């Protein structure tokens, strides 16, 4: 297929922990440990010769 | 809404339809409490205030502030590639700001446990000024901006301002703002805030070299009418005196008479990155060119808009005449001139005097049978009628817009930094506590497409054909995030 | 190699002619540059390409090459064209090497 | 002269022992020109000891080096690097850096013939190989 | 009345070297030293991060409007020089040949902050009573002092920086200036003369330039 | 049309109605074959070169021109003069061009006793640049404009244009530019060429003398001024004293507009003994440096040439100097040409030659006496007022003014009208035909051609409006 | 048409608009026997 | 065009020929002038239902210059068909234009 | 059109600068003009 | 580098037709060297 189904890409949005009181222009790499579960359902309807 | 519904989507792309560019862009944040939910009086006796110049008077508020104002918030590498090859220049038309998924956490210490959880309840404070009634700290090229790369995660920056002083104290005119004084909007978890605003009329930002050279405007061919005073005197000898007059041409191009003259010039000290070069003294602040306000010497960082260099000496910096970006990982002091990244204004030569040298010469006397003719150098030459300059150039890294101060006058209001300037621009104990979220702003830019007839191609900003360990503009292995390079905006070419 | 005299004399306003005879490999099939070096520094290009000449050198330095010969000639001689000449050309043979010449040092004389 | 060259590393070292050359390229763009090595002996003329093409796929050595020494090039870095190794004394001679003048790209192929002459050298640095 | 700008009867809270964040950095960098230490040979480049612990070398998108540098006297008779140098030592503007003192002259600052005794020369409106303009601080330099320095040469390993003062400055992209205030005896228009051009058509003497007035 | 009817009619009058004049133009211009049709390049080292502030880089044209940027193109002694009586002001509003009754002859040279003939199906190529795409050379002064006497026959100027250089050599940021690669038209020797112009809106040059002085407009003040800083001689005299602005000294009177901008320029007598004895034409000339090349500063700012009463004295090089008719190239002597003067504008400017005031130095203080230096050159202060240069009949009427971030007062040095959006360039050539082709094919462009040149009709209008 | 009124005018130019270029091309030519 | 874009195509085509000029060369005794020819003719047709060999797809010279300022020679117009050695065959085609 | 999502900047097809006797791809003193390299028509990049 | 012999028809890669051989030149789309080769060219490979 040229286009072929569409690729579904998928990530937790990350939570920072506490920032310092005092400024600090460097990215924040302290994040809450953290992971989501659920469900997922992918229907397809096939055609038959 | 509620707190299991999301307040909104993620949006991070720029489309381009026509002669218009929006540059949508999402982060996400995290906000501290600063000062303990206090305003604090702050001066300079505080940190010992040794130097006159360096004295000043504010307060600190427990506010933070959003700041886009800097380019690669707005655009990716490849998005500011697009846009400077292809377009003679760039405005921004609106604005439009959205705050959601806000996130309250309470981090409860125990012992030498900490416990972060949810406190649902709480709300936070937000507000834009849209009369421009608190001081406007925007337009002073600081930090705390929205990160270039999407997947980092930033810090609010803390507002302050400053007033007026008199050494560490302050006077009676001094002003005292407080931002509880101004109506804001409170928001759960479940709630958003946005608004729109209107940029109003500014020039194109001019990206574009000119192709011409002010002095050579004319036509190689052809004489000119007008003459010039080409010999005063026969030979040598004694009683030589004599005037004569000879046809200003191709011959001498440097006598023709123009219709235009270069910008103004404001000289700088010249700086070679080679140091051997450079004397053995302490030259930095006495050697540097400043001005005196109320008795305080500021140093005239960057100062007007002039070429860096003469052709041909790329070693030579202006000393307070270029902007200065660091790396990434730079150190806040004393660091390496390979740890910096310094722009170059090269490409305003063309209209522009250079930084480093005098505007020109004047006559210092009559010359007479007993006195020569003598000249002198002029170091700064203010506005004459009859100049043309070009503005300084904008950076993917440098400021977007500044704040017109609101005064009885100006003259060419635009910043000096570069970007477009405008005078309406876009109970003691409590709970450890901060909140988090996200904000997506989307600005829609105008162009100015390239009509040029130029037959030869023009120069271009490309990447690097060969292999290295790192691909630029990415992230390296550890995950950190660089910009390699300051990239201006001014390739394609015009006439003068 | 190619090989040039040891040295080369002249008086000023004078032509001089400087020499490099060359194997086929080398000065035959190939461009010859010349560079001029003062002592104690870095050599400086006058010809390159056999005639053409770099910007910033004078119109008296003239270079040719006729088979597996280069010749460089200079005119109206100065004390300041007083140093060692340099002929170079690539060599083709032996694995292709940048082959310099053994250097000529023009002397001028008065 | 906006081109400029630099060289680093120079310096006394005893025979066997092997010591790193660098040459600091800046002014020009570097990935497009074969760099190369010359070195003056002293009251000796101008010896070519190696080059090495833009991309740095292709090298050539002079035979009295070859094996002892390797040309390499940082692009990333504009760099030209010449490590040596097994270092006699009749290796004591000043080393230039020279650029090559001829500028090629991708869209064509080097060529050792034309790309090799150079328009512009270095200060050189002093390389002393005694016991 | 044709179309003229409200005079702007306010003086501003904020100086125009102090409008930065103070607990915040900025991302431009500036060159902190020149040589490591004393000694032979010390030459170096090193940059530091402007800040809030030096303001002074931060860089800015304006600078103060021009100046024309007035004599300064004193109020205490006896801190003046023992000479006449009212109209020599007067800053002065000729015209055809004939020279005009440069009264009041371009709107400047009378005097520093703390400094109450000094008046400028020519600099001032008198009614006797000497008005001062202490408010356009903000953004005007102070009359009686130089606008800056700038460079005078090259530097170079024999050659050490030089600088010189500029006494007088001309306009330049990137300046904000106040004009003079209006006094109650102080006039209200001017006529504009009418010429090929002019700049700021304020009048210097203050209030309103009209090219039709009254 | 037609080969047998002609395209065009001779016009050449003036109509004055009410405040708006109409002057119309029309010449016969011959145009040859320039470069023998090629682009070539040219640089400092064609001509010579050897000098720093002289270097350029450019590209000549097989392409020729067509010029109206004097007065006298459009004006008669009279028509002139009656202008400047009667009238405070003048301002084009709309320009019209045509071109007709094109001729094309060639010319067929064999050992001499050359013969001239018709070719009738040769072509003129012509086109505007409207969009202002190619580089603007009209307003540097130059020669091959329309003669001032509309019998006379000129020559067609060749275009050329220089881009940047670093010494005779180009950096790749020159830019290279096709006149052949713009849409243009061609007229055999039967049809006609025309286009209309607006003229954007621009200020009325001022005619006109000011009867006041800018200093003198008092009327012969509450304000004071300080008069005494000591009683007499002796010691400890220092005092202040105030005394009122009147009449009596009005050169202390507190005034609310200064004299406008001045850079000086050295002053150079008619009577040469008056002279020093040495080279002083370049020394001691006032210049601006760009780009380390260092360039005359003429005419420079407008300022007024000499003081009342003297007439001797010129500013070297802040004048217009015109030639006489048949005026030699190269080191003619002073009653050879005309220096023009400015003592119009004195009342508002200061003089050329002469500092624009002083200023304070130091502070005084016991110790130290006051001090005081000579402003040579002067910037824009608030307050300021000008008077631009006066246009002449030799003069040139308009300029181009560069398309830059920033200008002030775009009003061009030398003098007239500046505008973003000039009357436009109009360029031409003679269409090329080749000579007899080799019969076997060669793939080489065709170095051959028949020499050939056209003549023609030219005729300009400019509605003007005055005050 | 005529002996003296030229049958085509100069076209060269390339103008872009939208997702399409136009190029225009005029020359000068000779053909022999 | 390369640099902004993945890809292009032709789609229509507009071809002009006009302002012709016939030029007679008049050789007498070794000096030669050039005058105009009138009445001349020149003779152009189009094939468009592509009967004649095809040559422009074998990347020959004689093209329209890329410099609007040259001025080009037309290629001369031939042919190939099949042979063996320098014989003709009788499945040989001519064709008369 | 290119709808590419790349992040880093893309390669491009640029006059180099430098100083030079002649520009590339125009004519020279003697009126012939000169092209000195080809120029292929790939530069942007795609995902396979 | 290369081999002291004439190769430039001997060594060609070639079609037939009819009894006669052609060069294959340009021939199939391929890679005209490896990366980080810049020295080598196919012999018939590519236009010139």
């Amino acid at each position: 297929m040229k286009h072929p189904p569409p690729q579904i890409l998928i990530k937790n949005t990350p939570v920072p922990a506490d920032p310092p009181t005092a400024f600090n222009k460097d990215k924040l790499n302290s994040f809450i440990t953290q992971y989501s579960t659920g469900q997922v359902s992918v229907e397809i309807e096939w055609e038959l010769q | 809404d509620g707190v299991g519904s999301s307040s909104g989507n993620w949006h991070c792309d720029s489309q381009w339809l026509g002669d218009r560019v929006i540059t949508t862009s999402t982060r996400t944040w995290a906000l501290p409490t600063y000062n303990n939910h206090l305003y604090k009086q702050i001066s300079n006796s505080t940190s010992g205030g040794s130097s006159n110049d360096n004295a000043y008077f504010g307060y600190s508020t427990p506010w933070g502030y959003f700041d886009f104002n800097r380019f690669h918030c707005h655009f990716s590498p490849r998005d500011w590639q697009r846009l400077i090859n292809n377009n003679w220049g760039f405005r921004p038309k609106r604005l439009n700001f959205k705050l959601f998924n806000i996130q309250v956490k309470e981090v409860t210490d125990n012992n030498g446990v900490k416990t972060i959880a949810n406190n649902l309840t709480s709300t936070v404070q937000v507000f834009t000024d849209s009369d421009y009634q608190l001081p406007y700290v925007l337009g002073s090229a600081h930090e705390g901006c929205l990160p270039p790369f999407p997947a980092d995660v930033f810090m609010i920056p803390q507002y302050g301002y400053l007033t007026l002083n008199d050494g560490s104290q302050a006077v009676g005119r001094s002003s005292f703002y407080c931002l509880e004084y101004f109506p804001s909007q409170m928001l759960r978890t479940g709630n958003n805030f946005q608004f729109s605003y209107e940029f109003e009329n500014v020039p194109f930002h001019s990206s574009y070299a000119h192709s011409q050279s002010l002095d050579r405007l004319m036509n190689p061919l052809i004489d000119q009418y007008l003459y010039y005073l080409s010999k005063t005197i026969n030979g040598s000898g004694q009683n030589q005196q004599t005037l004569k007059f000879s046809v200003a041409g191709p011959s001498n191009m440097a006598v023709q008479g123009r219709n235009y003259i270069p910008g103004p010039s404001y000289r700088q000290q010249r700086v070679s990155t080679t140091v051997t070069q450079n004397n053995n003294s302490e030259f930095a602040w006495p050697g540097a060119s400043s001005w005196a306000l109320n008795g305080r010497n500021s140093l005239m960082n960057p100062g007007p808009a002039m070429a860096s260099h003469k052709e041909g000496e790329d070693r030579f910096f202006p000393l307070s005449g270029s902007l200065i970006f660091g790396k990434q990982g730079t150190g806040r002091d004393n660091v390496d001139a390979d740890k910096v990244m310094i722009t170059n204004e090269e490409e305003i030569k063309t209209t522009n005097p250079v930084a480093t040298e005098s505007y020109g010469q004047v006559a210092t006397n009559h010359q007479s049978a007993q006195a020569q003719a003598q000249t002198g150098w002029v170091q700064n030459q203010g506005i004459l009628p009859g100049m043309v300059w070009q503005d300084r150039d904008v950076y993917l890294q440098g400021p977007i817009w500044a704040k017109i101060p609101h005064t009885d006058g100006n003259f060419h209001p635009s910043p000096l930094m570069g970007g477009f300037g405008m005078k309406h621009p876009p109970l003691n104990s409590f709970i450890t506590q901060y909140s988090t979220g996200q904000v997506s702003v989307e600005i829609e830019w105008e162009l100015q497409k390239e009509n040029s007839k130029r037959w030869n191609p023009e120069i271009q900003y490309t990447s690097n054909y060969y292999k290295s360990n790192n691909v630029e503009f990415a992230v390296n292995t550890e995950g950190v995030y660089s910009e390699p390079r300051p990239i201006g905006t001014r390739y394609l070419t015009r006439n003068l | 190699v190619l090989t040039q005299p040891p040295s080369a004399s002249g008086t000023p306003g004078q032509r001089v002619t400087i020499s490099c005879s060359g194997s086929s490999s080398n000065i035959g099939s190939n461009y010859v540059y010349w560079y001029q070096q003062i002592p104690g520094t870095a050599p400086k290009l006058l010809i390159y390409s056999n005639n053409q000449r770099p910007s910033g050198v004078p119109d008296r330095f003239s270079g040719s090459k006729s088979g597996t010969s280069a010749s460089l000639a200079i005119s109206g001689l100065r004390s300041e064209d007083e140093a060692d000449y340099y002929c170079a050309a690539w060599d083709d043979s032996l694995s292709g090497n940048w082959v310099f010449g053994g250097g000529t040092k023009l002397t001028v004389l008065g | 002269s906006e081109v400029q060259l630099l060289e680093s590393g120079g310096g006394l070292v005893q025979p066997g022992k092997s010591l790193r050359l660098s040459c600091a390229a800046s002014g020009f763009s570097f990935s497009n020109y074969a760099m190369s090595w010359v070195r003056q002996a002293p009251g000796k003329g101008l010896e070519w000891v190696s080059g090495i093409s833009g991309s740095g796929g292709s090298t050539n050595y002079a035979e009295s080096v070859r094996g002892r020494f390797t040309i390499s090039r940082d692009n990333s870095k504009n760099t030209l690097y010449l490590e040596m190794n097994s270092l006699r004394v009749e290796d004591t001679a000043v080393y230039y850096c020279a650029k090559g003048m001829s500028y090629y790209d991708r869209s064509g192929y080097f060529w050792a013939k034309y790309h090799y002459g150079m328009d512009v050298w270095g200060q050189g640095i002093t390389v002393t190989v005694s016991s």
